[PDB]
Formats: structure tokens, C-alpha cells, sequence
């Protein structure tokens, strides 16, 4: 319920403030991730496969800095809103919501 | 040994096919009414028999929902039908009837 | 009452499912449907039909007989 | 399916609750007598035949 | 967390109609529960909108209903909807008790037992109902049914007058009745909720009779939508009646204003009482005949005690399956007999169907159940 | 006896043409939501 | 035009439960006209001279 | 006692739910227009003035 209602809140009514938090959290993840020979090497190697470049940290900052609440509500709604999810479930899963009811969770009636 | 007890057997095999729980992969012991005596004997079933029982019923209620039936191949052969519950059920009733005689004195 | 999570114990069973926006609501509706209803009727006729034909013949007789009973022919 | 309830103890325990069950019909009838003013019975009772 | 789960009121709704585990599995024969509900409020609504115009005095009681159909804007739909609603309420009752018997549902004692109390109550209401326009079927309706109490040893007479408003069916009888017919359906609604509370304790039985704990599904969205199609189909079978054949399942006697001097030749109750009518006039005893009618319905009370089969449903029991449809057809037989006058074959066949009903239920079905036990080595 | 006659037959036509739209659409609505359940595939995978 | 139109419908009208509801409400008004027209006119055509709407011209003013 | 609800975030979040709330009154009125057959309004609508 809570995970789904989160997705939807962010689809519809992402405030300005939390997006700056996420932006910082992401910057902090990024710099911190590229710590020492092994991460940076892995990121060189992978990046050239997947982007055909290495994308310089400043470019990521640029790409991050662009994003705000609208850029969230937009890009969330595009991917999340009223979309069929894939669910996988394992172990004691009697109470795992029926798929219809999960898929109902993928949009708000109020919106 | 007998022509006639092979006939009571043929009547029994008829009624079995006719009842048609087989048709949904069920066994006779899947179909039993759950009372207290029955409920406990399900409690007493070993892990595998229990897990096999839940699957049979799950498969059947699924078919019953979609108003279907198995391939004839996949039905439960009368001879192949194991009264896996019988001994447990009997032991339960046996224990209950003891408690019942004791309650009488 | 009784609630999901607290119903019964179930081990080792994989359910595969599909979203209704991924699949037909009416799939092989006459291709597969008509063969089934036949099969289901075939399945049940000899239990369901005979009491109602039993009623049928007792109705059409009792009608025939009642109004023929309110008649004379000689004297 | 009441075979269960036939044994020495059960007859002791019925025999126990008999004077009580006796009196409970005494309560119940005399109440019905009074509540309907049953006429037929109450004529027998001195004082209470108020006619 | 979800407001739907914890708010004291919404709680109740969610536990009953949203998150409630139903079987994956129950079929159309389960739709009657809800359609009975849909019947109870549809009867409450039209019944209300009718009560706004009806009057309960004899000298005006016919004339008021006429007033309704012809003058009261849409009083006709509002009325024939109400009158057909009632038979529709009966098609559902009989189908629901049908499903209950076939499939072993009676095992749940208090639920079925409440449900028996429900049937009597709704019978009693619909009788009072057709009395109200004060037609021919109404008067001898109110006459014959009350007079049943006269068969009680020593005290029956007094009661028959006590409910009547004195010495025969009169003014004091219609007013009386209108009040009872108003209060009883609300009482029905109370008992239906008690019925539900007891049901939801176990959750629903299913076509197999094997426990569906192993494959339960949330009421919403599956049985909200299966229930809606079901409800629509009820509106079809209702609206077909009101809009094409309003008079079909009623006597035309009720269209003649009550004459306490007549009693028409081709007399009968409403169709849903025709099975029962047959049963009671098949005995040449006052005392015997009524005691046959009582036992006609209060038999349902006994059904659980006569369960015999090691299996719950009838789904895998062809002997019992056969004797079941023998019961349905026999009941159709008694409906049909109820519909014919007390003359030549009609009499004997009617006595036979009477004996057959009480045979099938009391003796034939318990034995058939036991034979299948011995057939499965059980 | 029945002045409503032609009014009721008029509503009846609508009722018939309306049901004739709704019944397939309500059916299509149920058939949809149960489609998840109607096409579900079970596999049982116990040890040994 | 003949495939990518259920699409066009969905983007513009069906995504938002507002515009969804607006569509059903705006759509229902237009439907109530077209139905009470068409069906009344179907009901006309099946009688053609049984009804006071056709007789009207007989008894003037 | 609603001082709580006055800050940058709250105005962002109102500004978020504005086009929606706009359309919800569009839904609600046009429904009331249609359900009462409001005469006064509906004369303006081509096709729907059926008189
Ligand atoms: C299905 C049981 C049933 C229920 C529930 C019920 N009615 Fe009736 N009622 C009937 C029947 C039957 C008639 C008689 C129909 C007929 O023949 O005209 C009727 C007739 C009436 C009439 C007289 C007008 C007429 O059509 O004959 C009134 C007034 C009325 N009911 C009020 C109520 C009210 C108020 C309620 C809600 C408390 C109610 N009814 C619910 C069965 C019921
Ligand atoms: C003589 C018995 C009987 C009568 C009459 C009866 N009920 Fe029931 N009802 C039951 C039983 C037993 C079930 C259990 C359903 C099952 O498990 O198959 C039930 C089921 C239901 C259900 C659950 C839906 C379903 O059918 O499974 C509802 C709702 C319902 N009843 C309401 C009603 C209403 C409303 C009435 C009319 C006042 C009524 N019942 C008449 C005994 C009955
Ligand atoms: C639950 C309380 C008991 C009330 C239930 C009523 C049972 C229905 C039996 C029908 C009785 C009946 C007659 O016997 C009869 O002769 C006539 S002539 C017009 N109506 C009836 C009539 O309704
Ligand atoms: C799984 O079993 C159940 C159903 O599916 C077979 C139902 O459809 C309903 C629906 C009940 C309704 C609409 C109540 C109406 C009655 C009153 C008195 C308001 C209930 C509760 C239920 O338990």
C-alpha cells in the first residue's frame, strides 16, 4: 500500500523540497561510489560499453541539476502511472495483494 | 476368488468413475467432509502427504473455477487411489470413542 | 471473520499470472466454449433431465385425463 | 446420533437435575396461568377467584 | 496506513465486501445471496414510494392503488416494479435454498437456521403485501391464512379473531396489516445482517464442498464485478416482467374489489404459495392438513440432522443428485397442482407429490447418501 | 384497464436496446478482471 | 487513424481520472439526446399511424 | 488553528493539485446540469436543446 501510494504521490504531487534531497542523495551516492581504482575502472569499462563514452562527473551534475519537482512528476508519471507492473513473490505470501488490486494501486482515482 | 465380488468391485468402480472427483485429479480422501475428527487427521498427516493433498485440492478448485476437467490420461485411476487419510481418521475416531466411554462411567 | 495471512498453510506451489491488459477477455470463446457446454450437459443430463420429463408426462397426462373425465358417452 | 449420552454417569447427572427441572415447569406454567388469567385452572384457587 | 482498514465503520465494510476471502471458485448459484439483498432494498424503495400514496382503509384501499397507477406520475412502474420485485424476491429465495441444499451449505447451522427464519419472515411479508390493495385474492388471502391458527387445539379460535380485529376479516384487519407489512422488512434487514455475521465467520462453501482455504480470492474486485453482472441480469428478468408482462405472475382476482360474500371459483394464492397450497388440501383433515403445511417448510430445520453422506456437496454424488432433481420437479408438480382445481386426477397426483416430497427429504435422500458411502468404502 | 400500455412498451424497447449494450459491456468488464485468474498456471515443486 | 486512435483517446482523455469522469459525463449528455431521439423514432416507425402524434392533423385547433 | 499549513511546500502542493481540482468541478457541475436538465444553461449547447 505504502510503496504504491508513494510512487503515486511522486507521480502527481512531488513537492519542490524533497527533490533537492533526492538530487543531493544522488550526488553523494555518485562521488562516493567512484572511490578508488576498482569502482572507477569498472565505471570506465562499463560506460564505454553502454554509452560509448565515459560521462564526466560534471555532466552528471548538470543532468542532476536540471531535475526539479515537475521533472519528477513528469518522468514518474511517464514510467509509473497506470502501468502494469511485474510482480515476483517468494515465501509466506498469502497476503500478497491480488494482481488486479496491485494494478489498481498503480493509479489514483482522485487524480 | 470370485465372479461376484469382482462385480461388487465393478459396481464400486462404476460409482467411482461416476462420482468424478478423479476428473479433477482428486482422490477420495480429498473429498471428505471436514469435521473435528477429519480436521485432526489432516493435522496428523506427514509433511509430504499434506503438501500433496493441498496441491490436489488447489488444482481441482482451479479447474472447478474454470469449469474444466483434466485430460482423461491425467484422471485418477480407481485402483491408483490411496486412502492416505483412512488410518489417521480411524485412529482419531478410535481415540474419541475411548474418551466417550470414559465419560460414561 | 477470517483474514488473508491467517487462512491455511501452503508450501511449494508456484502460481504464474498475467495482467488483463496483456491478454484476451474472450479467448477462443466459441472455439473452446461450445465444446465445453456440450461436455457439461452430457455430463449432467441423466441426473437433471429424467425427473422433469417424469413431471412432463404426468402433466400432459393429468391434463388429458381431467377434461376427458368431465364427459359421458352412453346414458 | 446420541449414543454417547447413555451411561451410568449420565443417569446420575439427570437424576441430579430432576428436582430442579420439576420446579422450572412449576415456575413456567403458574406464570402462564397468571399471565393469561386461566379461568379454567384459577377457579380452583381460594382467594384468587374474583368474579 | 490504509484508512479503509482501521476507521471503525469502514473496517466493517472492508471485512465484509472488500478484503473478505471468498473461494476462487463459487459459481452463479452464489449470486442469489446478493440478489436477495438487492431484492430487499428494491422492495424497500418502491414500497416506500408507494406508501406515500396508498391508504389502509377498506373503503378507499382499492381506489388508492388505482390512483397510483393512473394518476401518480410513474406510479405504475413504481407499483408493478414493487409487485414483480416480490415474485423476483421469491425466484431468488427458492434458488438460494436450492443451492443451499444441493451443495451442503446447511452444515453451517446458525447461518441456515437464520436463513430459515428469513424465509418465513419474507413469506409472511409478501402475504401481507398482496392483502393491501383489497382485491379478491387479498380478502380470502387474509381469511384462509389467518384461519390456519383455528386448527390449534382449544385456543386457535381466539387467536384467529385476535389478529383479525374481532369477529371476521374487516376494517381493523387492513390497517393492522399495512403496519405489519411496513415494519417486517426492516426486521428482515436486521436478521439478514445477523445471517451475514454468522456466514462471514466461516466464509462461503463452494461447488466442490472441499475447503477453499487453499485458494481464496479477495471479494473485490472479483465478486464485486461477478455480483454486478448478476445484479444486472436480475434487473433484466425484473424489467422484462414489468415492461412486457406485468400481470403474468399475479391473479386477475385481485383486480376485483373484495366481496366478503363471493370466494371465486378459480381461487388460489400467489404462485410462490402454490406448492404449499397443493400440500395442505391434499389432506381431508383440518388438523392434519395444516400440520402438513407447517412441516412443508419447518422441514428445512430438520435437513442438517438428516445429513448422512461422508461428503459435503452433491457435486460427486449422482444418486443424491438424482433424488435432488426429483425434489425440484416434484415441487414444480405441486406448484402446478396448486394451480388446478380440487377435481379428479389432480387430487390423487397431488396426494402423491405430497407423499413424495416428505419421502424424498425424510427417507429417500438419507438412504441414498448412505449407499454412496458404502459405494466409496466409507 | 391499462393507459400506461404504450408508454411501458416504449420504455421496454429502451430496456431491450439498453440491456443489449450493457450486458455485453458488463460481461466484458468481468471477463477482463477474471482474466488474471482464468489464465493462471499452477506448478507444484516439492522436494525429492 | 484506424489503429493509433484508442491510443489517442487514452492519452488525452482516459489517463486522468478527472478527464475520464469528465468524458463519461460529457459523453452521457450527448448519448441521452441521441438515444431518446433514435429510439423514440424507432418506436414511431413501428406504429406509423396508431398514435396521436400522427393523428394530430385530423382535429385542428 | 491552521498556521501549520502555510509554507513553501504547501503552496507547491496546492499548485500541484490545481488542474485536477479545476476539472473536478467541471465534472461535478456538468453532471448536475445534465441530471437536473438545467434549462438555463443547456439552451447554449448545440445539438442538446431538444425543445
Ligand atoms: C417481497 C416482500 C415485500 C417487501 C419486502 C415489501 N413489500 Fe410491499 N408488497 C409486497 C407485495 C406482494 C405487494 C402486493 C403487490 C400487488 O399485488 O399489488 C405489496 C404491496 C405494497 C403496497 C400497496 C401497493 C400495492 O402495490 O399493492 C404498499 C404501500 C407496500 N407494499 C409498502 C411496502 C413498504 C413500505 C415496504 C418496505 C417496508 C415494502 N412494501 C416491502 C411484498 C413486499
Ligand atoms: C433456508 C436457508 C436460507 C435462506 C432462506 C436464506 N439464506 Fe442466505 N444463506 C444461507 C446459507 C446456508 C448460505 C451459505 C452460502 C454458501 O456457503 O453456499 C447463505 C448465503 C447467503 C449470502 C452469501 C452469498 C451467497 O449466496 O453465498 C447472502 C448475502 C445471503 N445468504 C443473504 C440472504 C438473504 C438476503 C436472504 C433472504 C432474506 C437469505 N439469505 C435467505 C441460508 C439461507
Ligand atoms: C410465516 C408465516 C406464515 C404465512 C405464510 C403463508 C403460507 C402460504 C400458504 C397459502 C395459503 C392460502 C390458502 O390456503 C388459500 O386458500 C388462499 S385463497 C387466496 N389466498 C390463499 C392463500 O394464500
Ligand atoms: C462470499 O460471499 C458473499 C457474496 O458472494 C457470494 C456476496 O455477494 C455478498 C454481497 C452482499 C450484499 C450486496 C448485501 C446486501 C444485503 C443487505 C441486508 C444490505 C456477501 C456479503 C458475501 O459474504
Amino acid at each position: 500500500f505504502v510503496l504504491q501510494g508513494q510512487w503515486m504521490r511522486l507521480c502527481t504531487s512531488a513537492t519542490e523540497s524533497e527533490v533537492l534531497r533526492g538530487k543531493n542523495l544522488l550526488r553523494n551516492a555518485l562521488v562516493s561510489h567512484l572511490d578508488g581504482t576498482t569502482p572507477v575502472c569498472e565505471d570506465i569499462g562499463r560506460s564505454l560499453l553502454t554509452y560509448g563514452r565515459r560521462i564526466p562527473l560534471a555532466e552528471w551534475e548538470s543532468r542532476i541539476a536540471e531535475v526539479d519537482a515537475r521533472v519528477v512528476r513528469e518522468v514518474c508519471s511517464k514510467y509509473f502511472y497506470d502501468q502494469c507492473p511485474a510482480v515476483a513473490g517468494f515465501g509466506p505470501i498469502e497476503q500478497l495483494p491480488d494482481y488486479n488490486r496491485i494494478r489498481s494501486g498503480m493509479f489514483w482515482l482522485r487524480f | 476368488v470370485s465372479a461376484s465380488s469382482r462385480w461388487l468391485e465393478g459396481i464400486r468402480k462404476w460409482y467411482y468413475n461416476a462420482a468424478g472427483f478423479n476428473k479433477l485429479g482428486l482422490m477420495r480422501d480429498d473429498t471428505i467432509h471436514e469435521n473435528d475428527d477429519v480436521k485432526e487427521a489432516i493435522r496428523r498427516l506427514p509433511e509430504n502427504l499434506y503438501d500433496d493433498r493441498v496441491f490436489r485440492i488447489k488444482r481441482a478448485l482451479d479447474l472447478s473455477m474454470r469449469q474444466q476437467i483434466l485430460p482423461k490420461e491425467q484422471w485418477t485411476k480407481y485402483e491408483e487411489d490411496k486412502s492416505y487419510l483412512e488410518p489417521y481418521l480411524k485412529e482419531v475416531i478410535r481415540e474419541r470413542k475411548e474418551r466417550e466411554e470414559w465419560a460414561k462411567k | 471473520g477470517r483474514q488473508f495471512g491467517h487462512l491455511t498453510r501452503v508450501r511449494h506451489v508456484i502460481t504464474y499470472s498475467l495482467s488483463p491488459f496483456e491478454q484476451r477477455a474472450f479467448p477462443h470463446y466459441f472455439s473452446k466454449g461450445i465444446p465445453n457446454v456440450l461436455r457439461r450437459t452430457r455430463a449432467c443430463i441423466l441426473r437433471v433431465a429424467p425427473p422433469f420429463v417424469a413431471f412432463y408426462l404426468v402433466y400432459t397426462w393429468g391434463t388429458q385425463e381431467f377434461e376427458k373425465s368431465k364427459r359421458k358417452n352412453p346414458a | 446420533m446420541l449414543t454417547r449420552f447413555l451411561g451410568p454417569r449420565y443417569r446420575q447427572l439427570a437424576r441430579n437435575w430432576v428436582p430442579t427441572a420439576s420446579l422450572w415447569g412449576a415456575v413456567g406454567a403458574v406464570g402462564l396461568v397468571w399471565a393469561t388469567d386461566w379461568r379454567l385452572i384459577l377457579d380452583w384457587v381460594p382467594y384468587i377467584n374474583g368474579k | 496506513t490504509n484508512i479503509r482498514k482501521s476507521h471503525p465503520l469502514m473496517k466493517i465494510v472492508n471485512n465484509a465486501f472488500i478484503d473478505l476471502p471468498a473461494p476462487s471458485n463459487i459459481s452463479s448459484w452464489w449470486n442469489f445471496g446478493s440478489l436477495l439483498g438487492i431484492c430487499l432494498i428494491l422492495q424497500i424503495l418502491t414500497g416506500l414510494f408507494l406508501a406515500m400514496h396508498y391508504t389502509s382503509d377498506t373503503t378507499t384501499a382499492f381506489s388508492s392503488v388505482t390512483h397510483i397507477c393512473r394518476d401518480v406520475n410513474y406510479g405504475w412502474i413504481i407499483r408493478y416494479m414493487h409487485a414483480n420485485g416480490a415474485s423476483m424476491f421469491f425466484i431468488c429465495l427458492y434458488m438460494h435454498v436450492g443451492r443451499g441444499l444441493y451443495y451442503g451449505s446447511y452444515t453451517f447451522l446458525e447461518t441456515w437456521n437464520i436463513g430459515v427464519i428469513l424465509l418465513l419472515t419474507v413469506m409472511a411479508t409478501a402475504f401481507m403485501g398482496y392483502v393491501l390493495p383489497w382485491g379478491q385474492m387479498s380478502f380470502w388471502g387474509a381469511t384462509v391464512i389467518t384461519n390456519l391458527l383455528s386448527a390449534i387445539p382449544y385456543i386457535g379460535t381466539n387467536l384467529v379473531e385476535w389478529i383479525w380485529g374481532g369477529f371476521s376479516v374487516d376494517k381493523a384487519t387492513l390497517t393492522r396489516f399495512f403496519a405489519f407489512h411496513f415494519i417486517l422488512p426492516f426486521i428482515i434487514m436486521a436478521i439478514a445482517m445477523v445471517h451475514l455475521l454468522f456466514l462471514h465467520e466461516t466464509g462461503s462453501n463452494n461447488p466442490t464442498g472441499i475447503s477453499s482455504d487453499v485458494d481464496k480470492i479477495p471479494f473485490h474486485p472479483y465478486y464485486t464485478i461477478k455480483d454486478i453482472l448478476g445484479a444486472l441480469l436480475l434487473i433484466l428478468a425484473l424489467m422484462l416482467l414489468v415492461l412486457f408482462a406485468p400481470d403474468l405472475l399475479g391473479d386477475p382476482d385481485n383486480y376485483t374489489p373484495a366481496n366478503p360474500l363471493n370466494t371465486p371459483p378459480h381461487i388460489k394464492p400467489e404462485w410462490y404459495f402454490l406448492f404449499a397450497y397443493a400440500i395442505l388440501r391434499s389432506i381431508p383433515n383440518k388438523l392434519g392438513g395444516v400440520l402438513a403445511l407447517a412441516f412443508s417448510i419447518l422441514i428445512l430445520a430438520l435437513i442438517p440432522l438428516l445429513h448422512t453422506s461422508k461428503q459435503r456437496s452433491m457435486m460427486f454424488r449422482p444418486l443424491s443428485q438424482c433424488l435432488f432433481w426429483a425434489l425440484v420437479a416434484d415441487l414444480l408438480t405441486l406448484t402446478w397442482i396448486g394451480g388446478q382445481p380440487v377435481e379428479h386426477p389432480y387430487i390423487t397426483i397431488g396426494q402423491l407429490a405430497s407423499v413424495l416430497y416428505f419421502l424424498l427429504i425424510l427417507v429417500l435422500m438419507p438412504t441414498a447418501g448412505t449407499i454412496e458411502n458404502k459405494l466409496l468404502k466409507w | 384497464a391499462e393507459p400506461e400500455h404504450d408508454h411501458r412498451k416504449r420504455m421496454g424497447l429502451k430496456m431491450l436496446l439498453m440491456m443489449g449494450l450493457l450486458l455485453p459491456l458488463v460481461y466484458a468488464m468481468k471477463r477482463h478482471k477474471w482474466s488474471v485468474l482464468k489464465s493462471r498456471k499452477l506448478a507444484y515443486r516439492p522436494p525429492k | 487513424v484506424a489503429p493509433t486512435l484508442t491510443a489517442r483517446l487514452y492519452s488525452l482523455l482516459f489517463r486522468r481520472t478527472s478527464t475520464f469522469a469528465l468524458t463519461i459525463v460529457v459523453g452521457a449528455l450527448f448519448f441521452e439526446r441521441a438515444f431518446d431521439q433514435g429510439a423514440d423514432a424507432i418506436y414511431e416507425h413501428i406504429n406509423e399511424g396508431k398514435l396521436w402524434k400522427h393523428i394530430k392533423h385530423k382535429y385542428e385547433n
